[PDB]
């Protein structure tokens, strides 16, 4: 209770409940999914409407031509980190002429989140993203959070009553790499259909979908674009 | 300039001239070319004037406030460093020829200092443009371990030789005499330069210029 | 570290700054110093705390400042403060005279120094500088000037004021025997120490107690002046012919 | 990683008093007692130098330590915070004859240390100085006393004392002063009036001492200071 | 250790009895953590770590506390990953910047006494907080032979034998006591190291883990690298043998 | 007591949070996106009748296409609203063309978490905006309407209410907007439904109206121009 | 200047000339260019005297804080190494030929070459300064593998009096040190010991 | 009035009402916490350090766990304290030694080095943003002009020379035990010397060393070099200490 004031400050317990109350603002953003094959890597993501008269906020942006990140939790921070990762991809093309592998984008990441997490007057970053990426080595889907730490993932989800969409993604894991670009999607929004709540299901207004692989660059679907993906809803039971 | 340095058997002989000039014409017949470091170190200066002065006072001044400070006498060496280090670092636009000497626990220590901040350690040393027929003097009369009386005239012989020879340089010898005990800062051992006595008299006498103006303010 | 902060340059809840307000009362435990206007020059009069026997008195003066060839100031307030706005208020003064080669107008000056000592009030986060100032003075603007300084960084011009040690009481004191326009330095010193007798925990007043400064005009050049010992015991005297007269 | 508050940490109080400034004055109270006195012939600086165990070295650290080849200091309170203001005061007595050519006059080198000494009072993430300085000196041919204190205020001073008793010392000092004593009955006088606030016994060893004349300021060696001690 | 009305909020802050908590706090950090071990052996040094995996759906090589710092010096981590990470970093660049000054392979004890420098100079001050990481370095010259350092949250640094930091240090020491370091070939060691693991990974209070293996020796020509899989599977086969 | 960047147990940002708060205080503002243009409007609250009404001034122009209503602490706007004009500018002296209002939006947006204690500049912010910014322009993807908040949250509106009554404002809004009505309904609307939740009496004088289209640019409506519409019981 | 550094099997053998100049005036005819850097490694000084010596005392400082850091003898490839890194970066600003020679307990007995680009080079031997042009076909000529230390001594005496003999801008004294595992030793050679090949003409 | 507080005076470096700093006296206790002794002896022609060493387990490299530090080729001292503020000081130390050599031309005397050490403590005990080093250093070397030196400076800032020293847990229980022997006039030789050195921490303990328990570290007129004296030559002091 008083050691929760600032990230420089370390807990009896040798906790840091700073970038835990970070942390928990990724809890409170919508929810987001992403998963990979051997070829491809998708994201999918529930669009928030602030009252349902406005548009459906923003999730998926573009990084470069074969990395795209989803967001959640403050959107500020996630531009902000955005920036950095645009940075240091165009960097990446001015001197080397080659794509920035992702694994070196996502240590660059863990190194800028960090910094903060150690100086006085300093907060977390408020922001988990999933990052979806294709280079030499193939697909990848990451995981960043407001603790510097990030993950390597063969499925992953974050946000509210992500739970529910973590244990899809646990039951049909072993079907996601033979499996096709088509498929992919289907087990995507289908692992964030079980995050809603029973009266409402996915729609054209509210999921967004970003593609990246072998084939084509990093791509984002929204509004009309996303309606290909859902002829084919397999209607939901409980 | 002409300065010059020796160490004889008891420690160290500095000598200079005493002309300044600016341009081809003498500015002091009678100015301080021999400066104090500390009460058992002394440096000669030749080049810049000013150069030589502000230089020889800054390291005299860190020298006291290092000596203070350890409690202890200052050594040569550490005289050497701090006007070598700083020299260099003014890629040699300070324009100081030095020759430093005095007496340490270690013993009689003679030193040449370059502008640019190049040190030599020798028994002999002579810097100025007076320089090289002091050191003509050097090669051809020095010897080792000789005494102090000798020594001081050998100095003074280097030293009247850059002042009958060198054009920059002129007037009085000074010397100073460094030795485990003692210090003889000699100021004029020898005058061998005199003006000629004027025999004619051109004293203007009271109400020979005319005035236009005068004004008189009293004061306490 | 903002544990250890204590917020000197902060606003009260009133609307007020209790860091200037707190230094405003470190200033009445100074010694009592006055000064006061005249038609012919201008005075300074303070209490000096420096009264100890064997003290060795090596300055002209204790808490009379030279500031300038037409100026000067006296002190109330934390002595070491002092030296560094007298200091600076000399260093202010001459850079006016390489600017403009004349001396610096005595507002101009007060005014200068004011600006700093607000500065320590807005930004910054220390302390205010535990001083208040009076300040003599002739320009070719207004002539014969007195001003006074505060922490807060406020000044004022005035007839005749009061800072210090009973403040309040030596400035109705003033109101009482201060005549507008009609003031001359001959009764102008006699007022001075009749403040000051009263006003002082010493009820005998010796010349080792106070010190007085005049600055007068001397055909054309301007003369600061500081009493010398017995020039002070013939006032003191004089006090007491007219404080035994009071029979009537 | 290191960086530096920028807020004071001595402030006023609501009765007007600066606190830090007084508890640093509680400081050189509890000290080591000083005692300084102007000779119209000289100045003679003298305070109490109790080891403490005889494992420690009487040579190796000096109380009574050199400005400049006229100036010397003395201190009551804490060693370290003295020895800073000795290597300040040596750098500003530099300063003045690199410019002036000639030595630092006394009262302007105490200005000069004081102008620091307030610095510590107003300036940011720093605590004031624990130590009252003692500075004597010679120029002009008359002789200086001055006291420095953590606030920054100076005093000159024909004889006082300093740290612990420093009360009963003063007192004793007004009762034994004359205003025309020589250097000789100043220095006995000033072992006499550490004698009053000593406890122990004295041996040249125990006490440090030093002069300043027309000749300049030395320390006095410790065969000096026992011809003198014997009272 | 009790005492928190400040003393225990600010690293540049002492307690009445002389300790630095926000240290000793921050030594808790690694304490919570899981186990990690490395042995010397007499051509070579292995290093061993249990990682914990907090989900089925991450990657096997996710969250790897095993580093390259040099090509001939390997790092093993415990404690807060995010600083563990950026003392890599660090780690990395002070051997880079001693190879590009003097030509050669920075010699280990030089480089844990670097790094200890800039681990020790986060506990001196209110503007910065300690590493919630300790972490073991190791190295292997044909000139030098086996080395093996340690260095805390305090950036106290020393040379071991065998190091055990994490949860169950203590309980991990006592079964590196029972090796003959000093006279094993780091074949056998990567074995032993496999088996004092599992023994002091909890079955039933912490879920599934992996296992991740280094070493760097004669085997190795000097250079540090991952145990081959070939010989961590033959490693995990005979440490969940002798759990008989 | 605790630095500006402090989260709070639930994931937020205490001065940022507090600065929603302060919108709450500020008067209240109505922005409807239609397919034949944007209309802003705002009550000006007037606390005397010797305050001169045309120095409030709510809604201001940044360029020709693009105009912004403003509620909550005003003088905090004053940097906002110049970092956009000059954003806009920069632009066209760059590349020749006009700036998208997303782009605009997006400019301001970035500078909202700006602030800052340790580790800053000779003049960084040291805490958040205090106030909520509607975006109404024209552009090549027809109108929009864009909303920030002091978080750094920007998003696209139909319809929004900023201000002290936009809790009754937009429940409002989601009764009378149809996705295809007409400019004049737009405006029509707005003002209704302004003047239902106002506490002074509305006229043309308390209020200010401004409409960007894509056939002309930004309009800002007069004294007669109101009257025009305020007719209408 | 000429100086010269020959590395034999247990060290090295280092040998200068005593002449330093201003112009066409001889201020020290009596100089040491062989300066001492640490127990076991010299280095040899040409090119600009003020410019060589503050290199030369910059690398004392740098190499005996590291080397007490370090716990180990230096390297002479680490003292050659600080001089590279300290005659590239100023290489536009200082006039500095330097050889690097010395022994350590790891490589025994380098001689190193850093010329006036900064670029550095281990040789057998190494030869530099303004005499050193007069001596490239001898030192060619003359240089046999695997020499003794005796012989080494020789060699360079040889070779520094014909550049001496020939070059203005050198003479006075050879001045010579051989460095091994034992230590350092020096010798100097006064007129007749400097060996004399006569003058030869009609 | 004693034991009182006022404000934040038991947190950062400012002043008590009675006129002291808890926060260094704190770091004076936090010498302490590393449970370990050290002993410095004086001789005629030498200068003694010894110290505790504590190697608790198999498992450690007793190699690298020491006390004694190189700061020059003639200067070497003993840390008591806190491991990591110790190495810091040591650093500074070896720092410091060779910057006064290259602007002075001359070696670093041990009354200078113990000085600047402790004129660097002090910043710390006037700023309130770090805390002071909780380790204590003691110095020795033989002065080319006045001979054997022992040096020792606090946390505090006190610097000074002594005849023997002591520093840590039972330090003021073994400057007793020097008293008694440095008033006794004995023939200070260097088996005197190391001998008085290793009985004063034998005894102040309560042990009988072991040559593994204990480092050693000398310094001589006829070696100035600074020498740590390894398990083989201490055990030689210990088997003739058996008398
Ligand atoms: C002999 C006399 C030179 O022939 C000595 O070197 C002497 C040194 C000396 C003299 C008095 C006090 C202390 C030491 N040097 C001079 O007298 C010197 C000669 C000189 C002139 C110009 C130079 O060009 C850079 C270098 C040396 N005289 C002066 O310094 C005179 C008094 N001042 C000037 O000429 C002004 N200069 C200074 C340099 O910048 C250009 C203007
Ligand atoms: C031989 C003699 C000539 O090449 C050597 O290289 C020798 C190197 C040496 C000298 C002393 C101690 C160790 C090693 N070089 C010199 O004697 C040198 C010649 C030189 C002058 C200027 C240069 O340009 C920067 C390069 C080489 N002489 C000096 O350094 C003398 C002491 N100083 C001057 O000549 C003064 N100069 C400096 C440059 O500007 C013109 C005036």
């Amino acid at each position: 209770n008083q050691y929760d004031n600032d990230v420089t400050v370390w807990s009896p317990q040798g906790r840091i409940h700073q970038i835990e109350y970070a942390m928990e603002a990724v809890k409170q953003g919508s929810a987001t999914v992403g998963l990979k094959s051997k070829t491809h890597a998708v994201l999918v993501a529930l669009k928030r409407a602030q009252s349902e008269l406005a548009a459906h906020q923003k999730k998926i942006l573009h990084v470069d031509n074969h990395i795209g990140i989803s967001i959640a939790g403050l959107t500020a921070d996630a531009r902000l980190l955005c920036n950095f990762m645009r940075q240091e991809c165009l960097d990446s093309r001015f001197v080397f002429d080659r794509p920035l592998p992702v694994s070196r984008l996502v240590s660059l990441i863990g190194s800028k989140t960090q910094i903060p997490t150690q100086r006085y007057g300093r907060r977390p970053y408020g922001v988990g993203l999933l990052i979806a990426g294709y280079d030499d080595m193939g697909p990848h889907i990451f995981q960043t959070c407001p603790s510097a730490n990030y993950f390597d993932c063969r499925a992953m989800s974050i946000g509210a009553r992500s739970q529910s969409a973590r244990t899809y993604l646990e039951r049909h894991m072993s079907e996601f790499m033979e499996c096709n670009l088509d498929e992919l999607v289907k087990h995507g929004l289908r692992a964030l259909r079980e995050t809603l709540p029973a009266e409402q299901d996915l729609t054209t207004k509210n999921v967004s979908i970003g593609i990246v692989g072998k084939d084509l660059e990093f791509t984002i679907y929204d509004d009309d674009d996303v309606s290909p993906f859902l002829d084919g809803l397999e209607e939901r039971p409980q | 300039t002409t300065i010059a340095g020796v160490v004889y058997k008891d420690g160290i002989v500095l000598g200079a001239d005493t002309r300044a000039t600016e341009g081809m014409v003498v500015a002091d017949k009678n100015c301080s070319k021999i400066h104090f470091i500390s009460p058992n170190i002394y440096c000669c200066g030749a080049g810049t004037a000013a150069d030589t002065d502000m230089t020889t006072q800054l390291i005299s001044s860190n020298l006291e406030l290092h000596s203070l400070t350890t409690g202890r006498l200052p050594r040569v060496v550490t005289a050497n460093r701090m006007l070598k280090q700083m020299l260099f670092r003014y890629q040699g636009y300070i324009g100081a020829a030095l020759v430093l000497g005095g007496v340490d626990v270690t013993g009689p220590h003679l030193y040449s200092i370059y502008p640019h901040g190049s040190t030599d350690k020798l028994p002999y040393v002579t810097m100025g443009s007076g320089s090289l027929a002091a050191m003509a003097v050097f090669e051809d009369k020095f010897r080792p371990d000789m005494e102090e009386e000798e020594a001081k005239k050998l100095v003074s012989e280097a030293i009247a030789a850059g002042i009958f020879n060198d054009l920059g340089s002129g007037s009085n010898i000074d010397l100073c005499v460094i030795s485990k005990s003692k210090l003889d800062f000699l100021r004029p051992f020898s005058v061998p330069n005199k003006k000629g006595t004027r025999l004619g008299r051109y004293r203007c006498e009271k109400g020979t210029t005319a005035v236009l103006t005068e004004k008189v303010t009293p004061l306490e | 570290s903002r544990r250890y902060d204590s917020r000197t340059t902060i606003f009260s809840p009133e609307g007020r700054l209790y860091q200037v307000e707190y230094a405003m009362e470190a200033i009445g435990h100074a010694g009592t110093c006055l000064g006061i206007l005249a038609n012919d020059g201008v005075l300074l009069a303070a209490e000096r705390r420096n009264i100890h026997k064997l003290l060795d008195e090596v300055f002209f003066s204790e808490k009379i400042y030279k500031l300038n060839e037409d100026m000067a100031c006296s002190v109330a307030g934390i002595t070491s403060d002092a030296n560094v706005l007298t200091n600076e208020l000399r260093l202010i003064a001459q850079r006016y005279l390489l600017q403009y080669q004349e001396p610096i107008p005595c507002e101009q000056l007060v005014t200068a120094l004011c600006d700093i000592k607000q500065a320590y009030t807005q930004f910054g986060g220390k302390r205010p500088f535990g001083v208040s100032l009076l300040y003599i003075g002739w320009d070719k603007h207004y002539g014969f000037q007195l001003y006074q300084s505060d922490p807060s960084g406020n000044y004022g011009g005035w007839k005749a004021t009061c800072i210090g040690n009973n403040s309040a009481a030596a400035v109705s004191m003033l109101k009482q025997d201060y005549k507008e326009g009609e003031m001359t330095l001959k009764s102008a010193l006699a007022l001075a120490v009749k403040v000051l007798n009263k006003t002082m925990d010493v009820s005998k007043l010796s010349a080792e107690k106070v010190e007085i400064a005049t600055l007068t005009r001397e055909s054309g050049k301007t003369v600061i002046r500081v009493l010398k010992q017995k020039e002070v015991e013939q006032l003191i005297k004089k006090h007491e012919e007219e404080e035994a007269k009071a029979e009537r | 990683a290191k960086r530096g508050y920028s807020f004071s940490l001595t402030t006023f109080s609501p009765s007007g008093k600066l606190v830090q400034i007084e508890y640093a004055l509680a400081a050189v109270a509890g000290g080591a007692p000083s005692v300084g006195i102007k000779a119209a012939n000289g100045v003679v600086l003298a305070t109490e130098k109790k080891q403490k165990s005889i494992l420690y070295d009487e040579r190796s650290v000096h109380k009574v330590e050199p400005i400049t080849k006229h100036i010397g200091l003395v201190y009551s309170g804490m060693g370290p915070d003295y020895r800073v203001l000795v290597h300040r005061a040596r750098k500003l007595a530099q300063q003045y004859y690199l410019v002036y050519q000639e030595p630092i006059p006394t009262a302007q080198l105490v200005q000069r240390v004081a102008s620091v000494m307030q610095e510590y009072t107003q300036s940011g993430g720093v605590r004031p100085f624990g130590v009252s300085l003692l500075i004597c000196g010679w120029n002009e041919g008359r002789p200086y006393l001055f006291q420095s204190d953590p606030s920054g205020a100076y005093f000159a001073w024909k004889a006082t004392a300093m740290g612990k008793n420093y009360v009963n010392g003063k007192t004793f000092l007004e009762k034994r002063y004359n205003e025309d004593l020589e250097l000789e009955d100043a220095i006995h006088t000033a072992i006499l009036t550490l004698k009053e606030s000593f406890e122990g016994q004295m041996t040249e060893d125990n006490i440090e001492v030093g002069i300043c004349n027309e000749a300049g300021f030395r320390r006095l060696t410790p065969t000096e200071v026992r011809d003198y001690l014997a009272a | 250790s009790s005492i928190g009305t400040g003393y225990d909020l600010s690293a540049s802050t002492f307690s009445p009895d002389g300790r630095v908590f926000q240290v000793e706090y921050a030594m808790k950090a690694v304490e919570n953590s899981s186990t990690a071990i490395g042995i010397r052996c007499k051509d070579g040094v292995v290093f061993g770590v249990e990682k914990l995996v907090l989900s089925k759906l991450y990657e096997e090589g996710s969250n790897k506390r095993l580093f390259n710092v040099d090509r001939h010096v390997g790092m093993a981590v415990a404690g807060l990953l995010a600083d563990a990470r950026s003392l890599a970093d660090i780690a990395r660049e002070e051997a880079s910047n001693f190879r590009s000054n003097f030509g050669y392979n920075i010699p280990l004890k030089h480089l844990a006494d670097r790094v200890a420098m800039y681990v020790h100079a986060y506990t001196l001050y209110s503007a910065v907080r300690p590493f919630g990481c300790s972490f073991m370095l190791g190295s292997y010259s044909a000139n030098d032979g086996a080395q093996l350092y340690m260095i805390d949250p305090s950036g106290v640094s020393y040379g071991y034998w065998g190091c055990a930091i994490g949860k169950a240090r203590q309980a991990a020491k006592t079964e590196i006591e029972k090796l003959q370091m000093k006279e094993m070939t780091c074949r056998d060691v990567v074995k032993e190291v496999a088996k004092i693991i599992y023994i002091v990974h909890d079955e039933v209070k912490d879920k599934a883990f992996e296992l991740e293996l280094s070493w760097v020796g004669e085997l190795t020509k000097g250079r540090h690298e991952i145990v081959p899989k070939d010989i961590r599977e033959e490693a995990e086969k005979y440490a969940k043998e002798s759990l008989k | 007591d605790r630095g500006v960047n402090t989260f709070s147990p639930e994931g937020r940002l205490f001065q940022v949070e507090y600065a929603i708060e302060a919108i709450k205080l500020g008067s209240t503002a109505i922005g409807i996106q239609t397919s034949e243009g944007v209309c802003l409007a705002v009550e000006k609250r007037i606390t005397s009748p010797l305050m001169e009404p045309s120095s409030i001034e709510k809604i201001v122009e940044i360029d020709a296409h693009i105009g912004c209503a403003m509620s909550g602490l005003i003088a905090d706007a004053k940097t906002l609203i110049d970092k956009a004009r000059v954003e806009t500018q920069n632009h066209w002296f760059t590349y020749n063309e006009t700036m998208t209002v997303e782009s605009v939006t997006q400019a301001v947006s970035n500078l909202a978490l700006q602030f800052g204690e340790e580790d800053a500049d000779p003049g960084a912010m040291s805490r958040p905006f205090g106030v909520a910014l509607l975006f109404g322009g024209v552009d090549e993807k027809g109108p929009q309407l864009f909303h920030m908040d002091p978080s750094g949250t920007f998003v696209q509106c139909d319809a929004r209410a900023i201000g002290s009554a936009s809790e009754g404002a937009q429940s409002s809004l989601q009764e009378v907007y149809h996705k295809s009505m007409t400019l004049k309904e737009a405006i029509k609307s707005s003002l209704i439904i302004l003047k239902q939740v106002m506490e002074e009496k509305l006229n043309a004088t308390n209020i200010e109206l401004a409409t960007v289209q894509p056939g002309q640019n930004f309009h800002m409506f007069t004294k007669e121009e109101l009257e025009e519409v305020i007719k209408d019981i | 200047t000429t100086i010269m550094a020959v590395q034999f099997n247990g060290g090295v053998v280092l040998g200068a000339d005593s002449r330093t100049t201003t112009g066409s005036y001889i201020a020290n005819r009596v100089t040491d260019k062989l300066t001492p850097i640490h127990d076991h490694i010299f280095c040899c000084r040409s090119g600009s005297a003020a410019d060589t010596q503050a290199v030369a005392d910059a690398v004392t400082y740098q190499l005996g804080f590291h080397s007490i850091e370090l716990n180990e003898p230096p390297l002479v490839h680490t003292a050659a190494s600080l001089f590279k890194e300290m005659c590239y970066r100023y290489r536009e600003d200082l006039m500095a030929g330097i050889i690097i020679a010395g022994w350590d307990p790891q490589e025994g007995g380098q001689v190193y070459s850093v010329p006036m680009g900064g670029m550095m080079v281990r040789q057998s031997f190494a030869i530099g300064g303004s005499g050193s042009s007069y001596i490239y076909g001898y030192v060619d000529a003359t240089y046999r593998e695997g020499m003794t230390k005796d012989e080494c001594l020789q060699f360079t005496a040889n070779a520094l009096a014909l550049a001496m003999e020939r070059d203005g801008s050198s003479g006075g004294v050879i001045r010579l040190a051989a460095i091994q595992e034992s230590g350092v030793e020096r010798q100097v050679l006064l007129g007749d010991q400097i060996p004399k090949f006569t003058i030869a003409t009609l | 009035s004693r034991g009182s507080s006022a404000g934040f005076d038991r947190h950062i470096t400012i002043f008590s009402p009675e006129g002291r700093l808890y926060q260094v006296e704190y770091a004076f206790k936090a010498i302490n916490q590393g449970g370990l002794t050290s002993v410095a002896v004086r001789g005629k022609d030498c200068a003694v350090i010894v110290t505790q060493k504590k190697v608790p387990d198999k498992l450690l490299d007793s190699s690298t766990v020491t006390h004694l530090f190189k700061i020059t080729e003639s200067i070497g001292c003993v840390m008591t304290g806190m491991t990591a503020d110790s190495r810091s000081q040591v650093q500074r130390a070896r720092y410091e030694a060779a910057n006064w050599k290259y602007k002075y031309g001359y070696e670093i005397p041990v009354d200078m080095l113990c000085k600047r050490i402790a004129d660097i403590s002090q910043v710390y005990t006037q700023n309130a943003e770090m805390r002071p080093l909780g380790c204590c250093m003691i110095l020795i070397g033989i002065d080319e002009e006045q001979g054997p030196q022992v040096y020792k400076c606090d946390p505090a800032g006190y610097y000074c020379g002594f005849k023997a020293t002591a520093a840590g847990v039972k330090q003021t229980e073994s400057t007793s035990f020097l008293e008694k022997k440095v008033k006794k006039k004995f023939d200070w030789t260097f088996e005197q010397t190391v001998e008085t050195a290793i009985t004063c921490l034998s005894t102040v303990l309560s042990i009988d060393f072991k040559p593994s328990e204990i480092e050693v570290g000398v310094v001589t007129v006829e070696n100035p070099k600074f020498r740590i004296l390894t398990e083989a030559e201490i055990d030689a002091h210990l088997v003739a200490l058996a008398e």
